[PDB]
């Protein structure tokens, strides 16, 4: 299995700040890498389908990129609508993983 | 024709399932549709 | 076919429809529908076999110290798919719009090729159809869309009842 | 618009067989060609997934407990069902189902999860 | 009494894209494009593929002690790893 | 559009002018005109959409003795260019034919639909305009502009001054 | 035009025939012959000009154990091949469509601009050519095949021999 | 249809100069652009190759007999020729003629020969 | 010059089986490969002219592939009229080389 490792396991940052939040494969995973936003209590909100690309509906503070085993998802302008977890998720192999997720708070 | 993600039963010149294949296969193409038009503009009256 | 076309025509791609004494109906025009078949046919054709077969091919590995190679590796396998991907598109596109227009063609021929043999034996009426200024039965409405209408006939009673 | 939800008892007793359906509305679970996904979250936890099931009722498994479940679907009703067989606390999770599509891209499709449902949360008691 | 000319027309929802509109509504068209798959792994003309199951290449040919089931398979149509 | 077009029309692509007792003037058939702007500007965005972005590349370093490697890493770079230089130049080349050619079939087609809606109340000139065989204001001509032109109605002023 | 050309016209592509009591014979039309080689040896050189010129190349030799460097080699080769069999094949084909159209549309305007000089002076046929309404020397075919054709001139004299 | 026929005495004695004829017919050998081909078979023994000769004239031989071998061409009569001196016991073979056709290929022209004719026997003998 | 060697030099089926007979170049020659069927008495036949192609006029039940020097011959559903002697021919060098045969018996 591919092991998604994220970091750091949480981050504060005030509103208007920038967070970068990574990512890094065990393996080469080229750009098969999603990333979700989870809101307590609900099922994962898609963010970025490719490592650089968003799902429609997104906010273009979002935005991310990345290579083989290095990514990044990063938000500019913090608000406080982005309190959320962030998981990282490897769809190259078949037994699918999520890192253990981000937990971003806000100030 | 079989590639990793499954195996193709079609006479299509493309395919848009994976570059790698054994066998005979359709062209892989970054596509999500390639159709041609042999009939007539479908506008009826 | 001005102001769209018949849905109740099933035999053909071009056609006439007509009105007399003896009852209306529609019929399709085998020459021109064939002629076009056969054109479009031979296109689709000629996109399927200018593209060959894609036959085996599987990746490579590289070692840590063999990225150079790695990446030539990539950069040739995504070059040549970005190039097909556009080829394979552009003939699609180009060729959809040249088969539209073919076909367009194709039915203001047969509208031409009547109005040629009625000559002064009809008015014209400007929806793609014709009027005529004598009584015709079955038999002539069949040597019109044959292409061996008789003008002379018919030129007497045209005169008199166009007045 | 597409929209899944899942459903069931929301309380198993250990050792019972978990028996959880997802309806799939909007789509159409014969015709686009998708994997459908099932996957877990413990509480505290990240995320895990399941398995999946394809059109052609071709199934993989997470390996951690493949000899515990069992992935099935009915096209005639667009219903997903997951069963997970010997329960115990361990298997305290949301439960979600979702939808698997795809943008070709270099090396093959490029797969992600989409549309997620609600998630059903099942507790494991007595 | 009058003769008209014009041309075929259906119910089909069929569309294509062509340089100036798109979008187009057409009687009938030809698709060039395979998205199904078969999403096993299937033998090729009669022939089964070479399975590793949990081994890699250098494990087949060394002879690792855990890639025992392999030691007696002799053809193949493909590798997979 | 014989023998050149109208600096005197501005406000569109096509158009009319016209002469009458209340003063002559020009105006843009806006229809034509937008129909030929949205196909052409369609066209201008899918030249532009089908060519992807380019994104960071940058050269390679060899050694002394991978002389090889260098030389197939530069053949990969020129090759990719100089197909990429051909389509770029070639699908300019063909659609700025058909631009051309799009363009003369709508100018054409206007003088078709007016010659159609005039018959016989108007002298054909030969230089892409019509001479009325009667009085006609501007309400007349407007409705000529339209496609709602009434022919019946002049249709008698008109064969007692054709003569 | 219609039914086949003429073999006894030697002198262009695009001409006339004529018959009066001075003696039949063909003529090319030179203007319209003219533009059209000149619209044909543009595109046959435009093929020829963006292909460039095949410069030195030969292969490579490798080692027993750099098997993935010959593939690749032999990969980006094969696929620069196929590309460019591709492109040279579709250019001509396109293009052979394109040249035939062009010439058919160059015949059908001459026939045009005679009918429209005629008028009423004479006879359409329905086979591509006109029959006189008045007695017509080798001056006048001149002047319609000049395009100063004087349509009142002979107006009189037709009307009385059409009744 | 493109047919080769051989000719030739059918018998040559030890040390004579043996000397056999080609006619084509169906095709040009100052069209094609083909290379023309002569070989021959001991009996008992598999195809040996003698040589060819192309449209310009330009000739080549196999290297183990080069010395021997004469390889010529008529173009007026559709004829090809093949001489040998210093014929021995060794050169009792079928001869063939044939036409070398091709299609482009990666890598150049691939060659084939389709057209072989009938083949001639010859015989050293005294 | 390039040897081609065939194996086997003699091979017997029965009507339907199936054989495979195949051929070894010492060098390179890449797709330069023609197979010739040889009936007794009669010159031979071309059956394959690109190592995987064949001569129109030929059954569809002979094949055959290859690479740079391993390439093979196949008969499916052998018939009576197939016996013959085989022959390997590159086309890939001047002096050109055919294989010693191999001979087809059937039953
Ligand atoms: C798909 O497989 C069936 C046999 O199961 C065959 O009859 C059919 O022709 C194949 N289809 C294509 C190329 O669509
Ligand atoms: C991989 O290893 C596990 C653990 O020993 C075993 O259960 C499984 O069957 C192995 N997989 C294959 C394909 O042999």
């Amino acid at each position: 299995d591919i092991q998604m490792t994220q970091s750091p396991s949480s981050l504060s940052a005030s509103v208007g700040d920038r967070v970068t939040i990574t990512c890094r494969a065990s393996h080469n995973i080229q750009n098969f890498l999603n990333w979700y936003q989870q809101k307590p209590g609900k099922a994962p909100k898609l963010l970025i389908y490719a490592a650089s690309t968003l799902q429609s509906g997104v906010p273009s503070r979002f935005s991310g990129s990345g290579s083989r085993t290095d990514f990044t998802l990063t938000i500019s302008s913090l608000q406080p609508e982005d309190f959320a977890a962030y998981y990282c998720q490897q769809s190259y192999g078949l037994p699918r993983t999520f890192g253990q997720g981000t937990r971003l708070e806000i100030k | 024709c079989q590639t990793p993600q499954g195996a193709i039963n079609s006479s299509l010149p493309f395919q848009n399932v994976h570059p790698v294949t054994i066998g005979e296969c359709p062209k892989y193409v970054r596509s999500a549709k390639l159709r041609m038009v042999t009939g007539l503009r479908n506008i009826p009256s | 076919f001005i102001e769209g076309g018949w849905t109740g025509m099933v035999d053909g791609w071009y056609g006439y429809h007509h009105q007399n004494e003896q009852g209306s109906g529609y019929a399709a025009d085998q020459k021109s529908t064939q002629n076009a078949i056969n054109g479009i046919t031979n296109k689709v054709n000629s996109v399927i076999e200018k593209m060959n077969t894609q036959f085996t091919a599987v990746g490579k590995e590289f070692n840590k110290l063999e990225r150079r190679m790695e990446n030539l590796n990539k950069k040739v396998d995504d070059g040549f798919l970005d190039i097909w991907t556009y080829n394979a598109e552009l003939l699609v596109l180009l060729e959809n719009e040249r088969t539209l227009d073919f076909h367009d063609s194709n039915v203001k021929n047969l509208y031409e090729k009547v109005k040629s043999q009625l000559k002064n034996n009809a008015k014209e009426i400007g929806n793609g159809c014709f009027e005529f200024y004598h009584k015709c039965n079955n038999e002539c409405m069949e040597s019109v869309k044959n292409g061996t209408y008789d003008y002379p006939k018919y030129s007497e009673e045209s005169k008199l009842n166009r007045e | 618009q597409v929209q899944l939800r899942e459903s069931g008892p929301g309380l198993v007793k250990p050792s019972q067989t978990l028996s959880l359906t997802c309806t799939v509305s909007g789509d159409s679970i014969s015709n686009g060609g998708l994997y459908w996904n099932w996957i877990r979250q413990r509480p505290g936890r990240g995320l895990e997934w399941i398995g999946y099931i394809y059109y052609n009722g071709v199934t993989t498994y997470n390996p951690s407990l493949r000899s515990r479940i069992a992935i099935s679907l009915e096209t005639a009703k667009n219903q997903l069902s997951l069963r997970l067989s010997s329960v115990s606390a361990a298997d305290t999770a949301i439960y979600y189902c979702a939808r698997e599509g795809w943008v070709p891209d270099y090396g093959g499709r490029n797969y992600y999860l989409d549309f997620w449902g609600q998630g059903t949360l099942v507790t494991v008691s007595s | 009494d009058t003769i008209c000319i014009g041309y075929h027309a259906n119910n089909s929802t069929d569309t294509v894209d062509t340089v100036l509109e798109k979008n187009v509504t057409v009687t009938h068209s030809v698709n060039l494009l395979e998205d199904s798959h078969n999403g096993k792994l299937c033998l090729l003309k009669g022939i089964a593929p070479l399975q590793l199951g949990n081994c890699s290449v250098a494990g087949w040919i060394l002879g690792n002690p855990e890639c025992e089931l392999l030691i007696s398979k002799e053809s193949w149509s493909y590798i997979v790893e």
